[PDB]
RNA sequence: AAGUUGGGCACUCUAAGUUGACUGCCGGUGACAAACCGGAGGAAGGUGGGGAUGACGUCAAAUCAUCAUGCCCCUUAUGAUUUGGGCUACACACGUGCUACAAUGGACAAUACAAAGGGCAGCGAAACCGCGAGGUCAAGCAAAUCCCAUAAAGUUGUUCUCAGUUCGGAUUGUAGUCUGCAACUCGACUACAUGAAGCUGGAAUCGCUAGUAAUCGUAGAUCAGCAUGCUACGGUGAAUACGUUC
RNA sequence: AGAACCUUACCAAAUCUUGACAUCCUUUGACAACUCUAGAGAUAGAGCCUUCCGGACAAAGUGACAGGUGGUG
């Protein structure tokens, strides 16, 4: 019923994570950069990976990580940094590049937001203390406006529903604003929890 | 195939199984699951055991069979 | 010379118009006006403006014309032909703009829309 | 869909007509686009992610 | 009077030709053109000889009483052989493989509610 | 559940003869936006009207419609009368008009126009009849006003 | 003795401003530029069931937009021609030579 | 022969950036307000026309068969392979459509005017062969270049003359083409013949307020082949809205 | 948004049980397109025979384990 924003954004004021072309080979390179993904996301799980983008040109596959725990990432020696490196590359028969990116705020960051409160909640905290002190702690740092949703069998409830609490503004049928949407899944043992967020940290 | 330039089709084990044993006059009932096989003069006067489904219909030809595929003789849907 | 050069548009017609001082002949895609248009009315449709302005058969008029239909194209002719004495005589605007012909007839067909079967057609329906 | 089902559609087929397309995100059957060998679901949801070049929803 | 059955007397010969069993439009226009007749003369307004060689053309090309028992035999040995198409001639069904869940009245007769 | 009055369309006169009621007469007459064919079987019938009654075409078109044109009519509520606008006179008589033509016997929609607008002219056609009917009943009920 | 350079990308904007960079090159370099030419956009639409199941009447349509670009060098120079082969472009922008 | 090439970027067009429309100005109704009506100017006037966008909530509405998933269930089978047959059956009832019942038409010959898409082992030009669907050779084209691809309705001439017909094309016989290892169940199309009902449809019931309805074709996703479905495109182009009683 | 085979989830018949598919563990390779025979095939029997870098990779056996378009929206 709620068009998914980032969706409704791609191509109007949010650029796509995939940057390349291709006319012949579209397929494969789609599916490559969805192998890519996927092995990226498996392996990086306790770094906080906020999202990342990949461009290909010159037979080159230039990854950005933009993540909050870059030192993680990286590794104290670039070991880690390596590794992945290398791990792509037996992936990918081309050559890849990787950049990581900092996140000074990774509380206003919506992904990283969502995998919090779902990681609290399958370490079972309250679905409503961890919303409040989510909202709270990005409304703090300057956010416009937040929005949180945990749906499902809440405190194991036979009967699933959801809740969610807001605070300031987030329009989201304005296009112009730059809304981050994340939705991030808890499995906890009666299941899946679904927990979904926005924020709106303003005008950029 | 259908279409004249090609010969019409019959499966090429089908068609050895018919000829072996031509020569003998106590020709037997020949097992086959090609409802698609097209019925040559060489099947005149044969006994195919064609499959239907289920169980094989036994199947004897004759000339005016000739042209014809051996599954138009072994009905596949039961009503009434 | 003395060309007086105009643009007319209707649909997904677009008329290149040229007006030379002539004896009223209308040329169409180097075709007589009165055989590339299926029907008079057309065709007095094109000499209203002249009308309206009161310079009929002053006028030769060189069509470079494509896109749409025939009535798309002749109303598109039109256009141009009233943009063209336009630009021959601005006195003629108060004329042109009361008759109505300095319009560009911005209606268009409407896309069709999914669920529908046209544009508005909807699927007939039925309760139970 | 099933794992043994795409493992039968990635093996090689004896004819060559009895060759079908399969979503090779999901495995969906019906409604694969060639050009991104992906069903309309993942396509859509491919897309709302940005994960896609250059598709962006449309409207006119 | 041609092929021992009466064609319209007022009705052009290209048309009234195609009352004729076994004779269509295109029939009928490659007879009128192999024995010369006029395209629009009435049957009425026509010479003998004209329906003399219209008779000569037309009692070779196997129609009438001869092509009805020809597509009866062919019927019936469909039928004899106990093809598919046999059974379906012999049940009144749909012979070309169409759909009986629905319409197929041309073959199944008037609906029997 | 209505705000008020939409603005009414206005057609343009008919190119040859100028007539707003021809334009529309020919936009009834059109079918599946057959507009030439429309225009072509209108004046031929007006060709052949002219030609049988030696008297100008829209002259007896005029009289036609004027004959066939409605002033009372009912509607369902008991059927209660009403005066008809002026826009719906011209409305029903022309839709009369091309219906009983229609209606008519002859073999051309040209010699059915021909025929009818003559019968109406002359005050005896189908259209008089149903604007005859249309009188009849709206004076019937005529207490329900 | 004229060089095609063949842009093609699904953003206007990085495609206009690619344009713009080799344009630059080109004239440094000192050849001759005729553009750029602004090519008819490919768009391409797709059109979705928007539910998972049934519910046909709703769809959703997306479109990817091809923007073609065009440059023509007509007094090329062997400077021009190791500026533009060793020009590095976005890589949204897919660039075609033709000598 | 051709915008075919020499030449030009005028025009059109293409596509980036910009200007434009805001009840802005004027006059009436209105409580000097909001607003409504009319007018000037303008290409466009009153959210100019459409699209996307779908709040808080409702129906334990749909989906465990896109995907994921708690619990339960089978594991020598409820898993797995292959050939063949179902999903295409058929005394019947319903929804949605295609084709018609004809003269605002059928047939024949000539001749125009669109838009939007697709093309790599894919779009297959011209030529030759066949009446035909199609076959052989084969140019160009990874695209504003070449092809798909001659739009149809329409216009102009001849014929039919109100007839179950020169309407209508279901039905089936025979003989072909094309794809596919393979058209029996169970593809599409083509030639010849056959030529059913149907002569504007009871109770009832549906869509639509303008480039809309209605008609005419055109293209694409899936796809070896198979569309009367779906999604888009344009050609022609209406009628009516008094009113809120139901 | 494409049921002759495939799709296909249903049925008949012919067949397999670490399995059509995944990870680990032991051995180690020349595995396998390809040609022969029997079969409707799936598969089975002998050859031919071609690859491979401290190890990618690929075959055989065993045990964990796999598998379900099975149910409950
Ligand atoms: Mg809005
Ligand atoms: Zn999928």
């Amino acid at each position: 019923q709620k068009i998914n924003p980032i969706g409704l954004r791609v191509g109007i004021i949010r650029d796509w994570e995939a940057k390349w072309y291709a006319e012949k080979d579209f397929a494969s390179l789609l599916h490559e950069d969805l192998k890519i993904r996927k092995f990226i996301d498996n392996e990086l799980k306790e770094a906080s990976v906020s999202h990342v983008e990949i461009e290909r040109a010159a037979n080159r596959i230039n990854i950005a990580i933009h993540t909050g725990k870059p030192g993680m990432v990286i590794g104290k020696g670039g070991s880690e940094i390596e590794k992945l490196r290398n791990k792509l590359n037996a992936l990918t028969d081309k050559k890849v590049h990787i950049n990581v990116i900092e996140i000074k705020k990774v509380d206003l960051d919506a992904r990283l937001v969502a995998e919090n409160i779902a990681r609290q909640l399958e370490n079972r905290a309250s679905f409503r203390r961890v919303q409040k002190q989510a909202i709270t702690r990005a409304m703090k740092l300057g956010a416009k406006g937040i929005k949180t949703q945990v749906s499902g069998r809440l405190g194991g409830a036979d009967i699933a529903r959801a809740e969610q609490y807001s605070e300031g503004t987030v329009p989201l049928h304005t296009l112009r604003a730059d809304i981050d949407y994340a939705h991030a899944e808890a499995d906890t043992t009666y299941g899946k929890l679904g927990v979904k967020v926005w924020i709106y940290r303003g005008e950029v | 195939a259908r279409s004249i330039k090609k010969g019409p089709f019959v499966d090429e084990h089908l068609m050895k199984k018919v000829e072996a044993q031509e020569g003998s006059e106590k020709k037997q009932v020949i097992k086959t699951w090609s409802r698609r096989s097209t019925i040559f003069p060489n099947f005149i006067g044969h006994t195919f055991a064609v499959y239907d489904g289920r169980k094989h219909v036994p199947v004897y030809v004759t000339e005016d069979m000739v042209g014809h595929k051996l599954g138009e003789f072994a009905p596949t849907r039961t009503f009434k | 010379q003395v060309e007086y050069r105009g643009t007319g548009r209707r649909k997904n017609s677009v008329a290149r118009v040229r007006l030379v001082p002539g004896e009223g002949n209308i040329t169409v895609n180097n075709r007589d006006v009165r055989e590339y248009l299926p029907f008079e009315s057309l065709i007095l449709d094109l000499n209203q403006p002249f009308d309206v302005t009161e310079t009929k058969g002053n006028y030769d008029v060189l069509v470079n014309v494509h896109g749409g239909g025939f009535t798309g194209q002749a109303q598109a002719i039109r256009h141009g032909i009233a943009r063209a004495l336009l630009e021959a005589d601005p006195e003629y605007r108060g004329s042109l703009k009361r008759a109505g012909l300095l319009t560009r007839d911005p209606r268009m067909k409407e896309r069709k829309k999914p669920g529908l079967k046209a544009a508005r057609r909807s699927p007939q329906f039925s309760k139970r | 869909a099933k794992t043994s089902m795409v493992a039968k559609q990635q093996k090689k087929q004896k004819y060559a007509v009895r060759e079908y397309t399969r979503c090779e995100r999901c495995g969906r059957p019906h409604s694969v686009y060639r050009k991104f060998k992906l069903c309309r679901i993942c396509f859509r949801e491919l897309a709302y992610k940005g994960q896609i070049p250059g598709v962006r929803k449309a409207s006119w | 009077r041609i092929a021992g059955v009466d064609i319209p007397r007022e009705k052009r010969v290209v048309i009234s030709l195609t009352y004729i069993y076994g004779i269509g439009t295109s029939t009928a226009q490659k007879i009128l053109e192999e024995a010369n007749v006029s395209a629009d003369t009435r049957v009425k307004d026509l010479t003998d000889d004209e329906l003399g060689r219209i008779r000569e053309v037309v009692d070779g090309y196997k129609v009438e009483g001869d092509l009805r028992r020809e597509t009866n035999l062919n019927i019936k040995r469909l039928m004899e052989i106990s093809s598919y198409r046999g059974i379906r001639h012999r049940r009144g069904l749909p012979v070309r493989g169409q759909k009986t869940k629905n319409n197929a009245r041309t073959r199944k007769g008037p609906v029997k509610t | 559940p209505r705000k008020g009055s939409v603005p009414k369309r206005d057609v343009l006169p008919d190119p040859i003869h100028n007539s707003k009621l021809v334009t529309k007469l020919i936009n009834k007459i059109m079918l599946d936006g057959k507009r030439g064919t429309a225009q072509r079987i209108l004046y031929s019938a007006f060709d052949l009207v002219e030609q049988r009654s030696g008297r100008d075409a829209l002259e007896v078109f005029e009289e036609a419609i004027n004959n066939i044109m409605p002033v009372l009519e009912v509607k369902a509520r008991y059927q209660v009368p009403v005066e008809v606008r002026p826009e719906r006179r011209t409305t029903l008589g022309l839709r009369w008009l091309v219906n009983y033509a229609r209606l008519r016997g002859e073999k051309t929609m040209e010699d059915r126009l021909a025929n009818e607008i003559l019968d109406a002219a002359n005050n005896t056609g189908g259209a008089v009849k149903k604007r005859e009917d249309t009188h009849k009943m709206a004076e019937a009920n005529k207490a329900f006003a | 003795q004229k060089i095609r350079i063949r842009l093609k990308a699904y953003d206007h904007r990085v495609i206009d401003q690619s344009a713009e960079k080799i344009v630059e090159t080109a004239k440094r370099s000192g050849a001759d530029v005729s553009g750029p030419i602004p090519l008819p956009t490919e768009k391409s639409v797709y059109t979705i069931i928007r539910a998972v199941h049934k519910y046909k009447d709703s769809r959703e349509q997306f479109e990817q937009r091809t923007h073609k670009r065009l440059i023509d060098i007509v007094n090329p120079t062997p400077k021009t021609v190791d500026a533009l082969m060793g020009l590095n472009l976005p890589s949204g922008v897919d660039i075609e030579i033709k000598l």
